[PDB]
C-alpha cells in the first residue's frame, strides 16, 4: 500500500474506507481536522445509503481530492452545508466512476448418489448461476459432498426441486458465510435492454431490471 | 408357544419364521420405505 495513502487512511465508513488525500491536507490540516467529524458523520450517513436504490455501498475507496472552504468562516461551515454537500459529491463519484449493482451469493452444499449428479446439474443450470465449485466423493458412504453458488434472487423454492427431481433422494443446504456479492451481469446504468412486464431479464443486464423495480419503491 | 391358543386372538414368531415369510411376500410388498420418498405424497401435504 502506498506509503503516504496507508499514513492517510481517515476511517473505514459503515463497510468500506476512506483516505485523505491533496496538497491543502498540507495547507491547513488543522482547518480540515475541525471538520473531520462532520465528514465523518456523513459517510457513514452516505455509504449506509446510495444513489442507486438507497442501498448500501461495497467495495468502494474514496479519496478527498480538494475542498475549499468559505473566507473567514464566520460560522458558515455548518454541518447544515458540509454533511449534504459530501453526501452528494460521493453520489456524484460513484455514477461517475460506473456503477454498478452487486447481488448476494449463497453456498449450495448438496449431499447426493452419484447416479443422481446429472439432475443436480440441469437444476443449476435452470436455477441461472448454474455453478459448483466443488464435488467430491464422500469416502466411506454410496454420496457425493456437492459445493455450489446460487444468486439468492434465484434461490425461491430451489431445495424442493432439489428433493422433487432426485426423488427424496440427497438434501441441500444454504449458508452465507464470506458475505460476497458478485457483479450483477448487466450494466448499471443503460436505458435500452429491457423486455417489457412478466419476462425473466435477459442475462445481459439485471443490473437495470434490478434497479428500476427497486427504484419505483424508493419513489 | 407359536399362538395365543385355540381363540386365535394374539401371535408370534422365531426369527427364522418371519423371514420365510417376509422374503415370501416380497413380490406383493414393494415400496420405497424411506419416509424421504413420500416427500409431497403424505397425507399432510394432501390436506393443505
Amino acid at each position: 500500500w502506498d506509503s503516504l495513502a496507508s499514513r492517510n487512511v481517515w476511517s473505514f465508513y459503515n463497510g468500506n474506507v476512506l483516505i485523505n488525500d491533496t496538497l491543502p491536507d498540507e495547507i491547513s490540516p488543522e482547518l480540515l481536522s475541525k471538520y473531520k467529524e462532520q465528514i465523518i458523520q456523513g459517510f457513514y450517513w452516505a455509504v449506509k445509503e446510495g444513489p442507486l436504490a438507497e442501498e448500501p455501498i461495497y467495495g468502494v475507496q474514496y479519496k478527498l481530492l480538494s475542498i475549499s472552504v468559505p473566507s473567514d468562516v464566520n460560522i458558515d461551515v455548518m454541518k447544515s452545508q458540509i454533511i449534504p454537500l459530501m453526501k452528494k459529491a460521493c453520489y456524484v463519484g460513484l455514477l461517475t466512476a460506473i456503477p454498478i449493482l452487486l447481488e448476494p451469493i449463497y453456498e449450495v452444499d448438496i449431499t447426493v448418489h452419484a447416479p443422481l449428479l446429472p439432475i443436480v446439474e440441469e437444476l443449476m443450470k435452470k436455477r441461472r448461476g448454474s455453478r459448483i465449485y466443488k464435488t467430491i466423493k464422500v469416502a466411506g458412504t454410496p454420496l457425493l459432498e456437492v459445493r455450489g453458488q446460487v444468486p439468492v434472487i434465484e434461490s425461491a423454492g430451489f431445495e424442493t426441486d432439489l428433493r422433487l427431481s432426485t426423488n427424496g433422494l440427497g438434501m441441500c443446504q444454504l449458508y452465507f458465510w464470506h458475505k460476497i456479492w458478485r457483479k450483477v451481469p448487466g450494466d448499471v446504468l443503460d436505458k435500452d435492454a429491457f423486455i417489457p412486464k412478466l419476462k425473466p431479464a435477459p442475462i445481459n443486464s439485471l443490473s437495470r431490471d434490478f434497479v428500476m423495480k427497486t427504484r419505483r419503491r424508493k419513489g | 408357544k407359536k399362538v395365543n391358543g385355540t381363540s386365535y386372538k394374539k401371535w408370534s414368531f422365531d426369527l427364522p419364521e418371519m423371514s420365510n415369510l417376509y422374503r415370501l411376500s416380497t413380490p406383493l410388498r414393494d415400496e420405497v420405505t424411506d419416509k424421504n420418498y413420500y416427500y409431497l405424497f403424505d397425507k399432510k401435504s394432501f390436506f393443505n
